[PDB]
């Protein structure tokens, strides 16, 4: 099964401040969406 | 407009062929609601 | 009962910049109807 996360809410979720502050810890969601978007682009190639 | 932000998403000026995953997006609130008990007195926590 | 705001990740289909400048917008898991009825300015503009 491929699978995507959405950093945001999971973590904060609806608390506006709770978003404002998490971006001082940088790039961190940006490395797990590529992760997870590898793996769901490698499940097609192996049907093919 | 989309096609900037996969720019700034890819960090350059130039965009290869394809689909991107740029963001996510969230319906934003009609207004606010305050539900709170209709019994309506004064305390006598001042006697105290 | 509480149903959370419809929300989701966004996602652009483009063809090289050198082809052309046009876009296209999926709205992964949402139903077209409700996506929210921007008219002018009404929600954070994401890949409006
Ligand atoms: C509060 O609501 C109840 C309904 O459960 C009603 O009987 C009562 O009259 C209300 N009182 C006020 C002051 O609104
Ligand atoms: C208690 O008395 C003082 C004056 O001595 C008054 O300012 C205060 O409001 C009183 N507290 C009450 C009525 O809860
Ligand atoms: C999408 O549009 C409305 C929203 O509930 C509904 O009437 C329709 O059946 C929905 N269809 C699907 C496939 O979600």
């Amino acid at each position: 099964t491929k699978t995507s996360v959405d950093c945001t809410m999971y973590i904060c979720g609806d608390s506006t401040e709770c978003s404002n502050l998490l971006l001082q810890y940088g790039s961190f969601c940006t490395q797990l969406n590529r992760a997870l978007t590898g793996i769901a682009v490698e499940q097609d190639k192996n049907t093919q | 407009d989309p096609l900037s932000e996969t720019k700034c998403t890819l960090k350059s000026f130039t965009v290869e062929k394809g689909i991107y995953q740029t963001s996510n997006f969230r319906v934003q609130p009609t207004e606010s609601i305050v539900r709170f008990p209709n019994i309506t007195n004064l305390c006598p926590f001042g006697e105290v | 009962d509480i149903t959370p705001c419809s929300f989701g990740g966004v996602s652009v289909i483009t063809p090289g910049t050198n082809t052309s400048n046009q876009v296209a917008v999926l709205y992964q898991d949402v139903n077209c109807t409700e996506v929210p009825v921007a008219i002018h300015a009404d929600q954070l503009t994401p890949t409006w």
